[PDB]
C-alpha cells in the first residue's frame, strides 16, 4: 500500500469503463511474475473506513431518532447510504440492456433483411455493421462501468458497516449474549454478504426487463406465435429453480453421510496401533466401505441434478426456437430467414441476461438476513463507566445505601451497600461463592445500573482478570499495552512479577509471539504477565480478582510481599481473594454475606469478634503439470473414460447445432421449385408453406429438439458416474496404502494431515472438481462449435480468428498472473485482521477496564483498509479481464457481420442468420473460460497432493510370511526366552533394548517396572512386532517369531491398553466385530469381568449403542468392558498395561482381583509403575535405560538394603508418608 | 451449496467463493 491519489481517482470516463489503472498494474505483474504488498495502491480517501462509518452512523442515528428502536429499518438506512450511486448503476445498466437488446433486433434484422434484396448497396451495408460494431461496444463499456460503480459501491458499504459493527462490539454489556463466533461472522462475512448484495443486486435491477423487450418484439415480428417462445423461459426458469433446490436437498444428506465417514476415518487413524496390535484392520475397512458406498449413492443423486441444471443456456435458445417456428409453420404461417434469426439472437439476448439475474436474487436474499443480524447487533445495550465524582479527591471510590441488580430484568444480587474507599487503603473482599464479590467488581467498573442511592468514583483502572486475557502480540509489546518504554521501570516490574525462570525457558522471551488465549504458557504465567501489564500500565486504581488463585502459595506469597506490599503501598487496590490467609497483613477487611455487608473492620476485631469470618479463619488452619491431468485420467477408467466422455459432450453440443442448422437448412430449401394456382395464371411461389414436404422438415426439427434433450440427458449422467468412479478409485486407494503402513508413518506424520487428505482433498475432488470440470468443457466444446459452424460459412472467419486466438492466449497470461498474485495478497492482509478481531473479542472486559476501545478501533479500521485495497483491486481485474474479452468478442461478431455483408448474392440469407446467430453467441463465453480453467487447476492441485499421498506410502511386512505356519497348537505353553535382543523405533534413535536376555516360566506373574524410558513400553512392541528387531531373536516354546507370519502372530496374543480403546457403534462391534463366538462365551466373559447385570439390564443390552469412547460408560465399566473384550480371545500371554488412571479405591480393588482370578492360568506380564501393587508377585523385573540389573522374587529383593528395586521401594514409602 | 447458475453470473465479475 503506497500512494499519493489512488489511480481511480485520477481517471477519466474512459479508464473508468476500461480499467487502464488496473492494465499497467498488471504490466507490472507480468513483468515482476509476482506482486507485493507495496505493488499495490492504499485505499483512496473515499472508500477509507473511517468517513463511510461516520456517514452510515449518522444516517442509522437520524432513523433511529425519527422512528425509534423498535421499528427502525436498517434496510432504509443502507438504501440511502447507497442511493445516488444505485441510481447512476442503474442507469447504466439500463444503457447496457437497451444496447444488448437493439443490437441483435434491429441490427441483426436489418442486416439479414439486406441480405434477402435483390439488390446491392454497399453504403448501408457497411453503416449496419459500424452500427453493430458500435452497439456492441456501448453494451460492453456500460456494462464496465456498472461494474466500476457497484465496486466501489460495495467497498464503502462493507468498510461502513464492518466499523460500526466492531464500534458495537467494542461497547457491549452483555458480552456473552451473542456468541463468540457468531461476532466474529459479524465482523468478517456479513461485509463481504453487503458488498456482493450491493454490487449484484445492482445487477439484478436489469435483468427481466430485456427478456420483456424479447418478448414483445419476437411478439412484433411473428404474432400470436411469439408468446409460444416467451411461454418456454416461463415454464424453464422455475424448473432450474427446483433443480437448484433438489441438488440443495441432496447435498444436505451428503454432508451426514461425509461427516460419518470422517468420523470413522478419525477413529482409524488415531487408534491405529491398537487396530494393529488386534488385527482389526479388516473390520474398519468394511465399515468406511459401507459408509463410503451411501455417501457415493448421495453424491451420485446429486450430481445428477447438477448436471441436469448446469449448460441450459443454448438448451433454452433451441426449445424456444423449435416450439416457436414448428407451431408457427404447423398453423400455415409463413416465416423467412431474417424473422426467424433475429428471434433466436433475441432469444440469446434474453438467455444472458437470465443468467445473470437468479445469483443477484440469491446475493440480495443474503443481504437481508445479513441485515437483520446487523440490526440486531446495533440495537443491544452498551455498557457504560461511571463519571459521577466524589466529594472529597481524598476519596477514590465511594457508594451510599446502593442496592444494583444484575441484568440476564433486574437480578437482585446487592443490598444497602455502604463502601467507603480512602486513597492507599489496600482493600481486601471476603466471603462466600456467590457472595457478590464480582458483582461489586463489575458495578465499580461499569457494568451494573443503580436503583438506589449514588456512586462516587474516580480515577482510571488497571485490571487483571480471572482468566488473564492475553494479547496476541509479542511478550513485550502485551506488557507495554499502547504505553511508552522505559528500561529499568520494565526491569523493576518483570523482577516483581518474577519473570525471569520464564524469560529463561522461553527462546526468544523478550520477542516470543503468544497465542489469544496462550499456546506455550500456563495459567501461572499467564496470571504474571497479566500483572505485569497492570503494575507498568501505572493507573490509580487496580482490580486484582483472584490473581494469585492458579498461582503456587510459595511465588504467590513471594509477589504479593514484594509488590502489593512494596510497589503500591501508595495506590488503590482491590483485592478480591479466596485465600484469606493473605489478609493478616491488610489494612482494611470486607467480608460479603448474601449481598448484606455484616462484618468489617481490622484482623484482630475480627478475631475478638468470633464472627462468620472467624469460623471460616479456623477452618483454613486445619501449477500441475500433465502428470496429474494422466493420473486423474487413469483413475476415471484410462483414455476409454475421456474419449467416450468427450464423445457424449461434442454429441450434445453438435445436437443443438444440428437443432439450429436444420432451422436455417429448412428455411433455406423454400418451396422446393413448385407451381402452384394464385390466381388466373399459375407461376412457381417461394414460400415454405408451399413445400409438400414441410411437415417432414417440422418431424425432423421435434427429433432435433427430442434427441438434444436425451443426449443432454446421457451425458450428464455418464459425467457424474465417471467422475465418481474416478475418485472413489483414489480414495479406496489411499485408504488401502493407509491401512498397510508401518508405524513409522503414523509416528513422523500428523493424523491431522492424514485426516486433512481423508477428509477436505476427498470432499473437494468428490463435489468440487466434477462440477468445475462439466462447466469449463461445456463452456469450451460450445466456443468450439460457434466457432466451427461461423468457419463452415466463412473460413475468412478461421483467418482472422487465428490472431484472435493469439490475443486470448496473452490476455489468458496477464490475467492469470495478475489475479492470482492479487488473491494471494487479499487473504494475506486477512489474517492479521481476523487475529485482531477474536483478539478483541476474547478480551473485551480487559479492554474496557484499561478504555482502550478506541486504539483496538483504530488498529481495527488499519487492518480493514489493508484488507480492502488487494480486494478492491481483485474485483476490479476481474472486469478488467472481462472488458478484454469482450472487446475481442466484438471483434469476432463485426468480422461476421462484415462477411454477411461483402458475400451478398452468394451466401443463402438462411446461412448467414446462422452464422451471425452463432457470432452473436460468442458473447460473454472467454471469461468464463477463463475462470473456469483456473478453478480447475485448483482442483487439481488437490488431486495432486491426495496422488502424492497414495504414491509415497510405504510398505509393511507381508501379511503371511513364506517361512509358514508355526503349529496348530502354538503356543504350547507360556515359556518365552529373550536373548540379545536389539530394538530401536527409528534410523539414528538410542537403542532402548541394549542386550537383554531373559527366561519367563508359564503361568508366572511378571510385573515389569522401571523408570520412564528404561524401555518399558517397548516390550509390547517388540514381541507384536510393531517394530522389526535390529539384532537378537526372541523365542516362545522353542519357536523363533521372526518367522511367523503377523496376523498368525498377533491373532494368538492379546494386549490391554493403558487407557480403554473404544469405537463407536455397538458392545456387539467393541467386543466381537467378525462374530466369531457363542452368546453363552460373551455372557459368562461378562459375568467373569462383572458385567452381565449392567448389560442385561439395558434395552438392547448386546446391541446398545457405543458413543465415542464409550462416554456413556463410567471409567470402571470402560475397563471391564476392555477387559472382557481381552478375556474374549483367550490367548495364554497377555500384556496388561498399568491400567491405573485416576481411579477409586474399591474399584481399583476389585479390577485387580479381577485380572488376578480372570487370567490366573496365563502368563502375566504387568507393565506398571505402581510398585506397592506389584508386591506379591513372582518375580519383579526393573529395567535400567535398556538394561536389566535385578530379576528375581521381590522377597529376596526387599530383604538385601543394596537392591535398587529395596531402594525406589523405600523411597516410594518415603514419598507415600511424606505429604508433608 | 454451489450452483451452475450462480457460478455463471458470479464469475462475471464477483470471486467464486461464498463463503
Amino acid at each position: 500500500t503506497s500512494k499519493h491519489q489512488h489511480p481511480v481517482d485520477n481517471a477519466g470516463l474512459f479508464s473508468c469503463m476500461t480499467f487502464s489503472w488496473l492494465s499497467s498494474l498488471a504490466r507490472v505483474a507480468h513483468k515482476k511474475g509476482e506482486l507485493s504488498m507495496e505493488d499495490v495502491w492504499s485505499l483512496s480517501k473515499h472508500e477509507s473506513s473511517d468517513v463511510n462509518c461516520r456517514r452510515l452512523e449518522r444516517l442509522w442515528q437520524e432513523e433511529l431518532n425519527e422512528v425509534g428502536p423498535d421499528a427502525a429499518s436498517l434496510r432504509r438506512v443502507v438504501w440511502i447510504f447507497c442511493r445516488t450511486r444505485l441510481i447512476l448503476s442503474i442507469v447504466c445498466l439500463m444503457i447496457t440492456q437497451l444496447a444488448g437488446f437493439s443490437g441483435p433486433a434491429f441490427m441483426v434484422k436489418h442486416l439479414l433483411e439486406y441480405t434477402q434484396a435483390t439488390e446491392s448497396n454497399l453504403q448501408y451495408s457497411l453503416l449496419l455493421v459500424l452500427g453493430l460494431l458500435l452497439t456492441e461496444i456501448v453494451r460492453s463499456w456500460s456494462l464496465a462501468l456498472t461494474w466500476a460503480l457497484n465496486y466501489r459501491t460495495g467497498v464503502r458499504l462493507r468498510g461502513a458497516i464492518l466499523t460500526m459493527a466492531f464500534k458495537k462490539i467494542l461497547k457491549l454489556k452483555n458480552i456473552k449474549e451473542k456468541s463468540l463466533g457468531e461476532l466474529i461472522n459479524i465482523c468478517s462475512n456479513d461485509g463481504q454478504r453487503m458488498f456482493e448484495a450491493a454490487a449484484v443486486g445492482s445487477l439484478l435491477a436489469g435483468g427481466p426487463v430485456v427478456a420483456i423487450l424479447g418478448m414483445i418484439y419476437n411478439v412484433i415480428i411473428l404474432g400470436p406465435t411469439g408468446f409460444l417462445g416467451s411461454a418456454v423461459f416461463i415454464l424453464f426458469y422455475p424448473a432450474m429453480m427446483f433443480a437448484s433446490r433438489l441438488t440443495a436437498y441432496f447435498r444436505r444428506k451428503c454432508v451426514a453421510a461425509t461427516d460419518e465417514r470422517v468420523q470413522k476415518m478419525n477413529e482409524v487413524l488415531t487408534y491405529i496401533k491398537f487396530i494393529k496390535m488386534y488385527a482389526w484392520v479388516k473390520a474398519f475397512s468394511q465399515s468406511v466401505q459401507k459408509i463410503r458406498e451411501e455417501e457415493r449413492r448421495i453424491l451420485e443423486k446429486a450430481g445428477y441434478f447438477q448436471s441436469i441444471t448446469v449448460g441450459v443456456a443454448p438448451i433454452v435458445v433451441v426449445i424456444a426456437s423449435v416450439v416457436t417456428f414448428s407451431v408457427h409453420m404447423t398453423l400455415g404461417f409463413d416465416l423467412t430467414a431474417a424473422q426467424a434469426f433475429t428471434v433466436v439472437t433475441v432469444f440469446n439476448s434474453m438467455t444472458f441476461a437470465l443468467k445473470v439475474t437468479p445469483f443477484s436474487v440469491k446475493s440480495l436474499s443474503e443481504a437481508s438476513v445479513a441485515v437483520d443480524r446487523f440490526k440486531s447487533l446495533f440495537l443491544m445495550e452498551e455498557v457504560h463507566m461511571i463519571k459521577n465524582k466524589p466529594a472529597s479527591p481524598h476519596i477514590k471510590i465511594e457508594m451510599k445505601n446502593a442496592t444494583l441488580a444484575w441484568d440476564s430484568r433486574l437480578q437482585r444480587t446487592l443490598h444497602s451497600i455502604d463502601l467507603e474507599i480512602q486513597e492507599g487503603k489496600l482493600v481486601g473482599i471476603c466471603g462466600s461463592v456467590g457472595s457478590g464479590k464480582t458483582s461489586l467488581i463489575s458495578a465499580i467498573l461499569g457494568q451494573m445500573t443503580l436503583l438506589e442511592g449514588s456512586i462516587a468514583i474516580s480515577g482510571t483502572f488497571a485490571y487483571v482478570a480471572q482468566q488473564a486475557w492475553i494479547l496476541n502480540a509479542t511478550l513485550r509489546d502485551n506488557i507495554l499495552f499502547g504505553k511508552e518504554y522505559d528500561e529499568e521501570r520494565y526491569n523493576s516490574v518483570l523482577n516483581s512479577c518474577c519473570l525471569r525462570p520464564d524469560l529463561a525457558i522461553l527462546p526468544s522471551s523478550d520477542l516470543t509471539e503468544i497465542g489469544e488465549r496462550g499456546a506455550n504458557l500456563s495459567g501461572g504465567q499467564r496470571q504474571r504477565i497479566s500483572l505485569a501489564r497492570a503494575l507498568y500500565s501505572d493507573r490509580s486504581i487496580y482490580i486484582l480478582d483472584d490473581p494469585l488463585s492458579a498461582l503456587d502459595a510459595h511465588v504467590g506469597n513471594h509477589i504479593f510481599n514484594s509488590a502489593i506490599r512494596k510497589h503500591l503501598k501508595s495506590k488503590t487496590v482491590l483485592f478480591v481473594t479466596h485465600q484469606l490467609q493473605y489478609l493478616v497483613d491488610c489494612d482494611e477487611v470486607i467480608f460479603m454475606k448474601e449481598g448484606c455487608i455484616t462484618e468489617r473492620g481490622t484482623h484482630e476485631e475480627l478475631m475478638n469478634l468470633n464472627g462468620d469470618y472467624a469460623t471460616i479463619f479456623n477452618n483454613l488452619l486445619l501449477s500441475v503439470p500433465w502428470s496429474v491431468y494422466g493420473v486423474y485420467i487413469q483413475a476415471a477408467g484410462g483414455p476409454l473414460a475421456f474419449l467416450v466422455i468427450m464423445a457424449l459432450f461434442m454429441l450434445n453440443v453438435g445436437s443443438t447445432a444440428f437443432s439450429t442448422w436444420w432451422l436455417s437448412y429448412w428455411i433455406k430449401q423454400g418451396s422446393g421449385n413448385t407451381t402452384v394456382t394464385r390466381g388466373n395464371e399459375t407461376s412457381v411461389s417461394d414460400s415454405m408453406k408451399d413445400n409438400p414436404h414441410m411437415q417432414y422438415y417440422a418431424s425432423i426439427y421435434a427429433l432435433s429438439m427430442a434427441v438434444m434433450l436425451i443426449l443432454k440427458a446421457i451425458r450428464g449422467v455418464v459425467f457424474v458416474k465417471g467422475t465418481l468412479r474416478a475418485s472413489s478409485r483414489l480414495h479406496d486407494e489411499l485408504f488401502r496404502r493407509i491401512l498397510r503402513s508401518p508405524m513409522k508413518f503414523f509416528d513422523t506424520t500428523p493424523t491431522g494431515r492424514i485426516l486433512n487428505r481423508f477428509s477436505k482433498d476427498m470432499d473437494e475432488v468428490d463435489v468440487r472438481l466434477p462440477f468445475q470440470a462439466e462447466m469449463f468443457i461445456q463452456n469450451v466444446i460450445l466456443v468450439f462449435f460457434c466457432v466451427g459452424m461461423i468457419a463452415g460459412v466463412f473460413p475468412w472467419f478461421l483467418v482472422a480468428v487465428g490472431p484472435l486466438v493469439i490475443l486470448f492466449s496473452v490476455l489468458h497470461i496477464v490475467s492469470r498472473v495478475l489475479i492470482r498474485e492479487l488473491k494471494r495478497l487479499d487473504n494475506i492482509t486477512q489474517s492479521p485482521f481476523l487475529s485482531h478481531i477474536t483478539s478483541s473479542i476474547q478480551g473485551l472486559a480487559t479492554i474496557h477496564a484499561y478504555n482502550k476501545g478506541q486504539e483496538f478501533l483504530h488498529r481495527y479500521q488499519e487492518l480493514l483498509d489493508d484488507n480492502q485495497a488487494p480486494f478492491f483491486l481483485f474485483t476490479c481485474a476481474m472486469r478488467w479481464l472481462a472488458v478484454r474479452l469482450d472487446l475481442i468478442s466484438i471483434a469476432l461478431i463485426t468480422t461476421t457481420g462484415l462477411m454477411i455483408v461483402l458475400m451478398h448474392g452468394q451466401i443463402p440469407p438462411a446461412y448467414a442468420g446462422l452464422a451471425i446467430s452463432y457470432a452473436v453467441q460468442l458473447t460473454g463465453l472467454f471469461q468464463f473460460t477463463v475462470r473456469l480453467a483456473s478453478e480447475t487447476e485448483a482442483r487439481f492441485t488437490s488431486v495432486e497432493r491426495i496422488n502424492h499421498y497414495i504414491k509415497t506410502l510405504s510398505l509393511e511386512a507381508p501379511a503371511r510370511i513364506k517361512n509358514k505356519a508355526p503349529s496348530p497348537d502354538w503356543p504350547q505353553e507360556g515359556e518365552v526366552t529373550f536373548e540379545n535382543a536389539e530394538m530401536r523405533y527409528r534410523e539414528n534413535l538410542p537403542l532402548v533394548l541394549k542386550k537383554v536376555s531373559f527366561t519367563i516360566k508359564p503361568k508366572e506373574k511378571i510385573g515389569i517396572v522401571g523408570r520412564t524410558g528404561s524401555g518399558k513400553s517397548s516390550l509390547g512392541m517388540a514381541l507384536f512386532r510393531l517394530v522389526e528387531l535390529s539384532g537378537g531373536c526372541i523365542k516362545i516354546d522353542g519357536v523363533r517369531i521372526s518367522d511367523i507370519g503377523l496376523a498368525d502372530l498377533r491373532s494368538k496374543l492379546s494386549i490391554i491398553p493403558q487407557e480403554p480403546v473404544l469405537f463407536s457403534g455397538t458392545v456387539r462391534s467393541n467386543l466381537d466385530p467378525f462374530n466369531q463366538y457363542t452368546e453363552d462365551q460373551i455372557w459368562d466373559a461378562l459375568e467373569r469381568t462383572h458385567m452381565k447385570e449392567c448389560i442385561a439390564q439395558l434395552p438392547l443390552k448386546l446391541e446398545s449403542e457405543v458413543m465415542e469412547n464409550g462416554d456413556n460408560f463410567s471409567v470402571g465399566e470402560r475397563q471391564l468392558l476392555c477387559i472382557a473384550r481381552a478375556l474374549l480371545r483367550h490367548c495364554k500371554i497377555l500384556i496388561l498395561d498399568e491400567a491405573t488412571a485416576a481411579m477409586d479405591t474399591e474399584t481399583d480393588l476389585l479390577i485387580q482381583e479381577t485380572i488376578r482370578e480372570a487370567f490366573a492360568d496365563c502368563t502375566m506380564l504387568t507393565i506398571a509403575h505402581r510398585l506397592h501393587t506389584v508386591l506379591g508377585s513372582d518375580r519383579i523385573m526393573v529395567l535400567a535405560q535398556g538394561q536389566v540389573v535385578e530379576f528375581d522374587t521381590p522377597s529376596v529383593l526387599l530383604s538385601n538394603d543394596s537392591s535398587r528395586f529395596y531402594a525406589m521401594f523405600a523411597a516410594a514409602e518415603n514419598k507415600v508418608a511424606v505429604k508433608g | 451449496c454451489q450452483d451452475a447458475l450462480e457460478t455463471a453470473a458470479r464469475a462475471e465479475g464477483l470471486s467464486l467463493d461464498a463463503s
